[PDB]
């Protein structure tokens, strides 16, 4: 662990003549690498195309006034939160590779903050897609600060109590390595809340069915497969499919198969909800569509 | 200006076979939605048939459904009904009612008491002597 | 466990304990 | 900035607080449109609502329901031509429908009332509550048997009960067979166009009855939550 | 006897259409074809209005062209003000379901109705400048459709009962009365000089009044739908009226005829709102296209488009020294639209 | 009933109609089109105004 069976090992020395191997005699004077790359080059190219389709998701929302509302407004938190957490990501990738230096703490507590409020956001989207079936509909409706606090401010006092517990316990350089359950800090919340979203997610289904039975035919089942195909993207599904899975040792089946799914999904998981959300919508379609004959008549 | 005339009508033996003809000027025909009404001695006005415009879908009531048959002509402008087995119960003042507006599926004041877009209609008795 | 924690620890982990593997492999070379 | 333009500026700002005051009031409250003939039991369904809370031109009434206010709108004194004014009620929350269900012969006006409602261009994202009013009347009807729904609709003499068909246990089967034909008489309408835009809610209400509110209310619910899955394409 | 007096009607009318055929010799556009076209018009969105709740319905410019008031549906009328967007009132309505209002020229009252049949005027100059029911008017059976005033002290109402009324505010009750109408009254427009006035009803008519001796003067059935809108010209003799059949109709009431037909193959939706410029050389009609045409009033012409409306248009409304036109909409939305060199 | 009181009252009105001096289109056409000529330079909106004297800025 660490450079210190070195320093430590002073006793220029004889054998140690307590271990098996390292014969009492004398004195004392690839694979993992390929996969590592392929998957950081995969995440990469996901992570850039999800923030560039982001953006221009984003740049279109902002465009038209009409498209304001409330959805729209926590689709664009949404879509903020994956561009910090994309941006986060990369941050770090640049300044870790390729010593208790406080850009190193910055940039992990960074990215673990960002990560924590898509997480959050991800969350928010399924609470309020909940709240407007069971809490909004019949009720005041407006929830926007509430839940902007929730998903940045406790985000925030955990990251912060994280960091500081950090600094009090072990402060060992760069807080890249784990020290004991100190990472569950930051992992027993976020997977939890990933846990409650897809209860929720559920829970819309069960209203997608309720209502279609009373509407009615195969098309009622087509629609719903379809409903639950656009909505798998928002309520972070794929996530549960591997988080039972605990740490496993790099050199392993299951970890690198867990790791190309997730390095996959996760990174294209930001393009599917701006595919979906932004260029498969029918308002932004129309919108853009009046937007492009106006221009064209006026010029 | 719009105007509808309606011809044919008169004592007609019950059983037997009627046609009705209507002329209407100071409008497109083919643009409009063309209905047909009935007011009987003591009742009110009553939809009886309808015929959209390029006669595709054509509609009756329950009362005369599978008894009546109304085409339209737009070459020659003009709307026909031909009545078969009539009946005692049928003797009325026919109207001839116009869509309020072109391009739409919808007829709202056809049945109203005081539509303009409509006829004078003409009387049919269904007696037997 | 969260994904990119978790590839991040381990990722970590690896380059401790290969550098140190590295400067044993050195050491022994010459030795040896 | 001036004196004057600063007064304008604070009057308009005190005007917009006013107007967001307004705003969340009115967004809290719903709006319903009442639409029926006048032997329908409207005044009936209006009155009962009224005692129970939970030249004139158009009539008001307010009642809250689950800490929900609704105000309904009826036509007080209008002309029989309706194909101006309704264009008011083109943003409303619903449409309760009443039809009379004992009057045979005035049943045909009221099919074509309903389809001429259902198919207006401005009504086209407009759900419509339909209230099948008068039961007991009508199942007083069919068992006296003097008159049959046959001679005025003769595809009563084709029609088959429904499976899927919920009669009162102490009802006889004749009259859930007249009111189920009523009802799919009216569905086969309502679903001739629509395109799934907005939907039509058919219940049996005998005029006395204290759920019809509730019933509306529920009704009300599922559009507002069937509006949110319109807005996430959802449907 | 009733047979005698319906041909007589008859015979009355094909004397008046005899009448209209010998007194027209050339058509409109026939002699127009000289004139210098006026070209494509392009007008820009100088001013927005924002805070209205439900679909707007009805709109009228101040005599300075500065301050308007709004109508909709949502139980308020709001004054907005043209030049700075700040707003001068917002008075609540008793009744939400208001379909027109109208503004005095002196600026000091200002009406609105609708479907509760009432005619609701308010006083903007109180001792106190808190706005206040000042006259409530009853007496028609519809809903009133259209209100302009006439003076500080009259107003001429028109609803849907087939029947027009003149209002005096001290008295409140009616003192002429215009009946000859079969279908519901959609609006009216006043002459220049106050002394006439044209109104459209529901049966493709439109009938030129006389406030003072309180007859029908001319009739016009050019159209072949409801008449939704009906504008007066600059000059006093001659109006405009749009209906459902995408179609506008230019009259001249010394001509008794119709001057000129708007339409095209394109539009086929209904026309909600007209007015005529300053001038009257344009004729700005909105449709149901979420959107309005500005038509030539010689070539018949389409000579603009103006669009950026998210729901139908309306009301239309041109000020009276002509600097810019308001244009409202369903979308519950009120834009300014002007043009620039 | 009503319906003879009110054939008469429209067969007036069509008498009190009929007898009006009708002016020949021709004639209306071509005040119409010099009312418009006069006052063409005076609309803002035939004629554009710049910025400078126009307070829609």
């Amino acid at each position: 662990v660490m450079t210190k069976e070195e320093q430590i090992f002073l006793l220029a020395v004889p054998c140690p003549d307590y271990i098996y191997d390292f014969n009492h005699k004398g004195h004392a004077y690839t694979r993992e690498r390929e996969v590592f790359d392929r998957l950081g080059m995969i995440y990469t190219v996901g992570y850039s195309v999800s923030l560039a389709s982001l953006t221009v998701a984003v740049l279109i929302l902002a465009y038209f006034r009409r498209l304001h509302c409330t959805r729209n407004y926590i689709h664009m938190h949404l879509f903020l939160s994956f561009m910090l957490r994309a941006v986060s990501i990369f941050v770090k990738d640049a300044v870790l590779y390729s010593a208790g230096y406080a850009g190193c703490r910055v940039a992990v507590t960074f990215f673990l903050y960002f990560l924590a409020t898509n997480y959050y956001w991800i969350l928010v989207e399924g609470l309020y897609l909940h709240s407007l079936i069971f809490m909004a509909f019949f009720s005041e409706k407006k929830y926007l600060w509430g839940f902007t606090v929730f998903g940045w401010g406790l985000p925030a006092v955990f990251v912060a109590v994280w960091v500081s517990v950090r600094a009090t316990l072990a402060n060992t350089g760069c807080w890249d390595l784990s020290s004991g359950n100190k990472k569950w800090i930051i992992q027993v919340p976020i997977l939890a809340s990933i846990v409650l979203n897809f209860i929720l997610f559920i829970n819309i289904v069960r209203v997608l069915a309720t209502k279609l039975r009373e509407t009615n035919t195969r098309q009622q089942y087509r629609k719903l497969l379809k409903s639950t195909l656009v909505l798998m993207p928002l309520f972070g599904v794929h996530y549960i499919v591997f988080m039972a899975t605990p740490y496993t040792e790099v050199s392993g089946t299951l970890w690198q198969v867990q790791m190309h799914y997730e390095m996959l999904f996760n990174s294209f998981q930001g393009f599917f909800v701006a595919i979906i959300y932004c260029f498969c919508n029918g308002e932004v379609q129309a919108e853009i569509k009046k937007s492009w004959s106006r221009w064209t008549l006026a010029l | 200006q719009v105007q509808l005339q309606e011809s044919g009508g008169g004592l007609v033996q019950p059983g037997g076979s009627l046609r009705l003809s209507c002329a209407a000027s100071g409008f497109t025909f083919s643009n409009y939605k063309m209905n047909w009404v009935r007011q009987a001695p003591g009742k009110g006005l009553e939809w009886v048939s309808d015929i959209s415009q390029s006669g595709a879908s054509i509609s009756y009531t329950g009362s005369v459904k599978g008894r009546f048959t109304i085409s339209r002509d737009n070459a020659k402008n003009t709307l026909y009904l031909q009545m078969n087995s009539l009946k005692p119960e049928d003797t009325a003042v026919y109207y001839c009612a116009r869509c309020p507006a072109p391009f739409t599926r919808d007829c709202f004041d056809v049945t109203s008491t005081t539509y303009a877009y409509r006829g004078q209609g003409t009387q049919v008795t269904v007696s037997s002597h | 466990a969260v994904a990119e924690i978790q590839l991040m620890h381990q990722r970590a982990k690896w380059i401790q304990d290969a550098r140190r593997r590295a400067f044993l492999h050195k050491l022994i070379a010459e030795i040896h | 900035l001036s004196a004057e333009d600063k007064a304008a500026v604070e009057r308009s700002k005190m005007i917009e607080k006013q107007l967001q005051k307004d705003k969340q009031v009115y967004r809290a409250t719903h709006r319903l449109l009442l639409l029926g003939a006048d032997n329908s039991g409207k005044s009936t369904i209006v009155k009962q609502m009224r005692i129970y809370h939970v030249t004139s031109g158009i009539f008001e009434t307010k009642f809250q329901v689950d800490k929900v206010n609704f105000h309904m709108f009826d036509v007080g004194a209008q002309r029989d031509e309706r194909r101006k004014w309704i264009q008011c009620f083109n943003d409303v929350t619903a449409i309760i429908f009443v039809v009379d269900s004992s009057d045979y012969n005035r049943l045909q006006e009221a099919l074509n009332d309903f389809k001429s409602i259902w198919n207006n261009r401005w009504l086209r994202t407009i759900s419509v509550i339909l209230f099948l009013n008068k039961q007991d009347l009508l199942a007083e009807k069919v068992l006296a048997g003097k008159s049959k729904i046959e001679d005025y609709f003769p595809e009563f003499a084709r029609y088959t009960t429904p499976e899927d068909a919920t009669p009162e246990p102490g009802e006889d089967p004749r009259v859930t067979r007249a009111k189920y034909f009523i009802r799919d008489e009216f569905l086969r309408i309502s679903t001739a166009s629509g395109d799934g835009r907005h939907y039509c809610y058919p219940h049996f209400t005998c005029s006395v009855d204290t759920e019809n509110a509730r019933r509306i209310f529920n009704d009300c619910r599922d559009i507002i939550q069937r509006m949110h899955l319109r807005q996430y394409e959802l449907l | 006897e009733l047979d005698q007096l319906r041909q007589e009607a008859e015979q009355l009318k094909n004397q008046i259409r005899d009448a209209r055929k010998a007194c027209a010799d050339a058509t409109l556009s026939q002699i127009t074809n000289n004139i210098d076209p006026v070209g494509r018009i392009q007008m820009r969105t100088r001013r927005t209005l924002r805070g209205h709740l439900a679909k707007i319905y009805a709109m009228h410019w101040g005599t300075d062209s500065r301050l308007l008031v709004s109508a909709s549906q949502d139980g308020k009328l709001i004054i907005w003000d043209s030049y700075t967007t700040n707003k001068v009132h917002a008075i609540p309505l008793r009744s939400s379901w208001v379909m027109t209002c109208a503004y005095a020229p002196s600026g000091n009252y200002v009406a609105c109705g609708g479907l509760d049949n009432i005619c609701s005027i308010y006083n903007l100059k109180t001792r106190e400048g808190n706005v206040r029911v000042s006259r409530e008017l009853a007496g028609h059976t519809g809903y009133l459709s259209c209100c302009r005033f006439l003076d500080d002290n009259q107003i001429v109402t028109s609803s849907g009962d087939t029947t027009c009324a003149l209002w005096d505010i001290e008295t409140g009750q009616q003192t002429t009365t215009f009946t000859g109408h079969t279908g519901d009254v959609m609006s009216l427009s006043l002459a220049p000089d106050t002394r006439l006035f044209v109104s459209g009803a529901c049966d493709a008519s439109a009938k030129l009044w006389d406030v003072r001796e309180g007859m029908c003067r001319q009739t016009f059935t050019g159209h072949e739908s409801d008449i939704n809108a009906i504008c007066f010209f600059p000059n006093g003799n001659a109006f405009a009226t749009g209906s459902d059949d995408a179609t506008c109709r230019l009259f001249d009431l010394r001509a008794d005829q119709e001057l000129m037909t708007y339409s095209h193959d394109n539009i086929i939706c209904g026309i909600t709102s007209v007015s005529f410029s300053k001038s009257g050389r344009l004729l700005l009609a909105g449709y149901d296209d979420f959107n309005c045409n500005v038509w030539d009033a010689l070539k018949a012409d389409r000579a603009g488009v103006l669009a950026g409306h998210d729901n139908r248009v309306s009301c239309l409304g041109v000020t009276d020294d002509g600097m810019a036109v308001a244009t409202g909409s369903w979308d519950s939305f009120l834009k300014i639209w002007n043009g620039s060199s | 009933t009503a319906s003879i009181a009110q054939a008469r009252k429209l067969v007036e009105q069509l008498k009190m109609e009929a007898n009006i001096d009708r002016i020949k289109v021709s004639k209306a056409a071509a005040d119409l089109m010099a009312y418009c000529e006069a006052h063409a330079k005076e609309d803002p909106l035939l004629t554009p105004v710049p910025a400078s004297e126009n307070p829609f800025r």
